């Protein structure tokens, strides 16, 4: 197992599968989530690619709105 | 800001309002306009996510066979 890497659901211990949740018991934002137990999966060596994942690149402006509006902006303030 | 009204005499346009507001957050995307928090159909940036306050927004019939998932982060709770 790695921290950052393909990985595969298998068929487990003595059948047991990854229980696909239902929609409504997601703790993530994700699409769709299983209930796995170390067994169920294995690492599908092989696979080196990087998935499709999103990068987002913000920068903030921010503006000074006191009685000195050349001050630097305080996010107190 | 004060100046951001702008048919307002000139003495009413330094400093920021405040105060609290009682309708639910717009964004105007062009000439049209949305609640922040509607997901819906429509939409003025992209989403990814299936779920939205409970709601399931995907459409029916998702089921994705899950066989290989890249992981990239690993939480524990």
């Amino acid at each position: 197992f790695v921290t950052f890497g393909w990985y595969r659901l298998k068929p487990g211990r003595n059948n047991t599968l990854a229980q696909p949740r239902a929609p409504m018991a997601f703790g993530t934002s994700s699409d769709v989530e299983f209930n796995c137990t170390a067994d169920n999966l294995a690492i599908e060596g092989g696979m080196s690619d990087l998935p499709a994942y999103k990068l987002m690149c913000f920068d903030i402006e921010c503006k000074a709105g006191g009685e000195d509006e050349l001050a630097f902006p305080v996010a107190g303030h | 800001p004060r100046v951001l009204d702008e048919d307002a005499p000139p003495e009413k346009r330094a400093g920021v309002h405040d105060g609290h507001l009682k309708r639910a957050p717009k964004v105007y995307c062009g000439g049209d306009e949305r609640d922040v928090l509607r997901v819906g159909s429509g939409g003025f940036w992209p989403r990814r996510s299936r779920l939205w306050g409970g709601v399931d927004h995907a459409p029916a019939g998702f089921n994705p066979t899950v066989t290989v998932f890249h992981v990239y982060d690993i939480l524990e709770n």
